[PDB]
RNA sequence: UACUGAUAACCGCAGCAGGUCUCCAAGGUGAACAGCCUCUAGUUGAUAGAAUAAUGUAGAUAAGGGAAGUCGGCAAAAUAG
RNA sequence: UUAGUGACGCGCAUGAAUGGAUUAACGAGAUUCCCACUGUCCCUAUCUACUAUCUAGCGAAACCACAGCCAAGGGAACGGGC
RNA sequence: UUGUGGCAGUCAAGCGUUCAUAGCGACAUUGCUUUUUGAUUCUUCGAUGUCGGCUCUUCCUAUCAUACCGAAGCAGAAUUCGGUAAGCGUUGGAUUGUUCACCCACUAAUAGGGAACGUGAGCUGGGUUUAGACCGUCGUGAGACAGGUUAGUUUUACCCUACUGAUGAAUGUUACCGCAAUAGUAAUUGAACUUAGUACGAGAGGAACAGUUCAUUCGGAUAAUUGGUUUUUGCGGCUGUCUGAUCAGGCAUUGCCGCGAAGCUACCAUCCGCUGGAUUAUGGCUGAACGCCUCUAAGUCAGAAUCCAUGCUAGAACGCGGUGAUU
């Protein structure tokens, strides 16, 4: 018989299988659709995600109650240690999908990198592209050709980049290596733009700027196995429920005599990779300046960090990216920053946002204070002090 | 024993 | 919200489900509201409407003037009691939960409110924003 | 943007940190934290409390 | 005429959380052989180790609301000398 | 408010030790409302111990024609087999 | 099977100021359905766990609302009829065990149904329908009563399959970067301001497109902040007892109380939720058939919450590629 009132499925049917991610660092599904008359750019870039904290700034919405007026609003941190570009890849359309022919490898890979190729490199002759290297020094034979053939073909190309992860806080040694497409014009030219900047690095300054639309790509926070409530936001059955209450009731009817795919069932609860899109930056702050976290307002030379440092993280001693909101993952992850692929307006991507504070507060408890000189201000002389 | 099938 | 509600209100956080008694404001001789229904109220299954400052709802009255009993009447939510976010960032509460007895289109029935307003449910009905001294 | 002083404990509140508390009489009590929050509504006098401004100031401490 | 007199000597198919008549009875708190702690005396027995997912059993806490839940205030809370 | 209470009564088929009508006190009896109280609920979350889990040792039972992917058809008119 | 129930047609005497068909439609007649109730007794009596509710999923369309349209006895506003459409939604409560019903209220709307009259090794057990007991009526009596009342044990999964997640041999080894067949897919609805007291209308009344700001339901994340949680048994305090006192501590099955970081977490907190093509209905172009006319027959334009892609989620463990090192 017919359901007596009407609800809606617990749950988004497209966000299955809820199954861990087959990696850590979640793989870019798609990139911009490329114009091929601007110049040659990254249509994306990788970062580890610091923390959160809070922002004040004046509100440019007209038509809101709140216009000209200052609102509180939440960020995340990225720490974007410039990447170094190690090889380029040619994709070569074909009726079966994009196919890559050939990849080219700089001459000089650095340790961090080649650490990605080893499972257990205390103990080996370290033995990485020690071949491929020697196929340098005359003088192009082998690597001008394979770029000439990315040239001649290879509709799509890509660039190898990994992380500088020994300028990060992280004690992972081991760095994130990512294929990142090209969206200038003539491949030619995006071929030499990668071989010039072959064992070379990009800074996240060149690939955003302030008051851009983001998408963050993530591994999201791994929560184990959970029960179908929180798995699902399923209703809890009353207290005086045998054998348990923090279920789902009735699983199917006795036709079709199956348990279908669409009912909600226990399992793996994070640890999915996400594309959230959508994400303005607010701040893109260099790692060569102190009073990162000032602003036109503020004006007291701060880092972005907060006192005691990012809880699980660390510094931002490098560069970073200040994006609005909330992003997948949880500290300490890699991130994948996205350019947008479509061209919002919206009214509210075109704001132009204006910073007038940054909380550097402690996030290890209810921070009073911003600054170790506010605190010798407000406290005054303490026993350690002299 | 279930008095219910009546 | 509705006919008299000049102008649109943010989300701030739900307090006051139907079968809640808030306390009474205003003049008009009764002292609490029973709340029965809200107005611009969502359908969900076992979901409870409820009301936040600002909101119009519908209210019986229970302890009054007989001539106000018995029967059922709207009322615009004047203090919440629960916290709310503000887009300024701060969490705000009163210590009551209180309302004020109106009309569908937002006049007060009484004259005068006692203690502080909204400015959420000032700058939503004017009319009460005319009868309230304090508005925070 | 305005600096806030908490009503209990005379600590500086920045936004978004804290609660407010607006009572019968129409008065603002701002708070940084749950524990100067959970004094007041305990009705502790701030005087007495060891850690607060107006102790250190009552019993000239720092002045 | 020894010995047990019972979470192992009795009866329950058994070294079963059941049942099975009675005597003696310290200090403190406190109305109190109540509950809680301790002295004398007696035990330290019950398969263990490593982890801390779901679902459970038992115990609990929860903003604002306050029986709208349910056949029904079932359960729990509140009260308590 | 198909509940409850108070009244009405041509009462299918009330009624007098088949006891009738009352009734203070009493009731782990059946019931309605009110105050208070609360995670019963809005709407869920979190913590603890013992489990489950993995290991060493020990080691059953129910049940069992053969066995175990589905749709339709027909068919003892709802098949795992056709 | 379909009498009965329900639904839909044909015809057109009439109603509708005039006017059969805007909307209805008698006398008659053709059918569909199987959510009614019956008829039957094919299966099941070496047992297929019956009412209802709670919970959860899917499906149908005979569409209540939402999108797009056609018609009117459509001036506007509101309403009625109809079409393509099941993509998305369809509530909270008083009384009743109830299905059903009836009222209150919100709502865009509170549409109908199926899935062994879905769903009891999923719950509950209020009712029905063992045994106790009361009443009324019937009965000489024992006892009877789809008459009423009260009390009345809801067992087992560790197996196969399915489902959710999780490993994994073999494709020379091992490692890294990738492709993307197939499967799934998601966003939804409303108000306010303005348009505008404008169009329309004698007046009364009274819109709409674009645009802006917000909100409803849903979903995916997140924990800066607020709140919750507290074996941080972290700090402090309190009781009783014990360690001669002090200090410092033990026990009270986490002794109690306040605060309480971290972590987990809440529409109780915050962020986010894409744009292109092909089409339905319908309206049209040219244009014959039928020297005229005709959206249609050839051909074609625009067009929906529709479909397919974009995008998003997995990645075939017998689908594939490129690269590194290869004792
Ligand atoms: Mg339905
Ligand atoms: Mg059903
Ligand atoms: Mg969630
Ligand atoms: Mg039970
Ligand atoms: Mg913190
Ligand atoms: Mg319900
Ligand atoms: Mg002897
Ligand atoms: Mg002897
Ligand atoms: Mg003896
Ligand atoms: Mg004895
Ligand atoms: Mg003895
Ligand atoms: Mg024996
Ligand atoms: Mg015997
Ligand atoms: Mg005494
Ligand atoms: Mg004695
Ligand atoms: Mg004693
Ligand atoms: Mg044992
Ligand atoms: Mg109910
Ligand atoms: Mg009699
Ligand atoms: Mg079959
Ligand atoms: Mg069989
Ligand atoms: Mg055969
Ligand atoms: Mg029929
Ligand atoms: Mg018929
Ligand atoms: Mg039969
Ligand atoms: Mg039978
Ligand atoms: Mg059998
Ligand atoms: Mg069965
Ligand atoms: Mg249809
Ligand atoms: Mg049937
Ligand atoms: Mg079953
Ligand atoms: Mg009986
Ligand atoms: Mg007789
Ligand atoms: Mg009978
Ligand atoms: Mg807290
Ligand atoms: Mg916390
Ligand atoms: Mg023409």
């Amino acid at each position: 018989s017919h359901r007596k009132y009407e609800a809606p499925r617990h749950g988004h049917l497209g966000f299955l299988p809820r199954k861990r991610a087959a990696s850590i660092r979640a793989r870019v599904k798609a990139f911009p659709k490329d114009d091929r008359s601007k110049p040659v750019a990254l249509t994306s870039f990788l970062g580890y995600k610091a923390g959160m904290t809070t922002i004040v700034r004046d509100l440019d919405r007209p038509g809101s109650k709140f216009h000209k007026r200052e609102v509180v609003e939440a960020v995340t941190v990225v720490d974007t240690p410039p990447v170094v570009v190690v090889g380029v890849v040619g994709y070569v359309e074909t009726p079966r999908g994009l196919r890559s022919l050939t990849t080219v490898w700089a001459e000089h890979l650095s340790d961090e990198v080649k650490r990605r190729f080893y499972k257990n490199w205390y103990k080996s002759k370290k033995k990485a592209f020690t071949k491929y290297s020697a196929k340098y020094a005359q003088d192009g034979a082998g690597i001008e050709r394979e770029l000439a053939r990315i040239k001649k073909y290879a509709s799509v190309v890509r660039v190898l980049v990994h992380t500088q992860i020994r300028k990060t806080p992280l004690a992972q040694k081991k760095a994130h290596l990512a294929e990142i497409q090209l969206n200038g014009g003539s491949i030619s030219e995006k071929v030499d733009w990668a071989r010039e900047h072959f064992e070379k690095t990009v800074a996240v300054d060149s690939v955003f700027e302030q008051n851009e639309m983001i998408d963050a790509i993530a591994v999201t926070k791994g929560h184990g196995f959970e029960g179908v409530t929180h798995r699902w936001g399923t209703k809890k059955l009353p207290r005086k429920t045998h054998r348990g209450l923090r279920k789902v009731a009735c699983i199917g009817a006795w036709h079709p005599a199956h348990v279908m795919w669409s009912v909600a069932r226990a399992g793996q609860r994070g640890y999915h990779s996400r594309t959230s899109i959508n994400h303005k930056i607010y701040r893109v702050g260099k790692g060569d300046d102190e009073a990162n976290g000032a602003t036109s307002f503020d004006r007291t030379k701060k880092t972005i960090t907060p006192m005691g440092g990012f809880v699980h993280y660390g510094e931002i001693k490098n560069d970073f990216i200040m994006v609005k909101g909330c992003i997948p993952g949880n500290r300490k992850r890699i991130v994948t920053l996205r350019k947008s692929l479509y061209t919002n307006t919206s009214r509210k991507a075109l704001e132009e946002v204006s910073l007038k504070w940054i909380d550097t507060a402690s996030k290890f408890g209810k921070g009073r204070f911003q600054t170790p000189a506010e605190k010798h201000a407000f406290m005054g002389t303490l026993k350690k002090d002299l | 024993e279930s008095w219910m099938e009546r | 919200s509705g006919n008299g509600a000049q102008g649109t209100k943010f989300r701030i956080s739900l307090g006051l489900p139907v079968g809640a008694i808030m306390n009474c404001a205003d003049n008009s001789g009764a002292r609490n509201l029973y709340i029965i229904a809200v107005k611009g109220s969502g359908s969900r299954l076992n979901r409870l409407p409820a009301a936040s400052l600002g909101d119009m709802v519908m209210a019986t009255v229970k302890k009054g003037k007989p001539e106000l009993r018995k029967k059922v009447m709207p009322a615009i939510v004047v203090r919440q009691a629960k916290s709310w976010r503000r887009r300024d960032g701060v969490f705000l509460y009163f210590e009551d939960n209180a309302g004020v007895i109106a009309n569908p289109k937002g006049e007060m029935k009484g004259s005068a409110i006692t203690g502080p307003v909204g400015k959420e449910c000032a700058d939503l009905w004017p009319r009460v924003a005319s009868n309230s001294g304090v508005v925070v | 943007m305005k600096v806030e002083i908490d009503s209990f404990s005379g600590a500086k509140i920045y936004p978004g940190r804290g609660t407010l508390f607006v009572r019968g009489d129409s008065k603002i009590f701002r708070f940084q934290n749950s524990k100067s929050a959970s004094l007041f509504k305990q009705r502790k006098n701030p005087r007495r409390i060891a850690w607060t401004v107006l102790f250190r100031k009552h019993h000239k401490k720092g002045i």
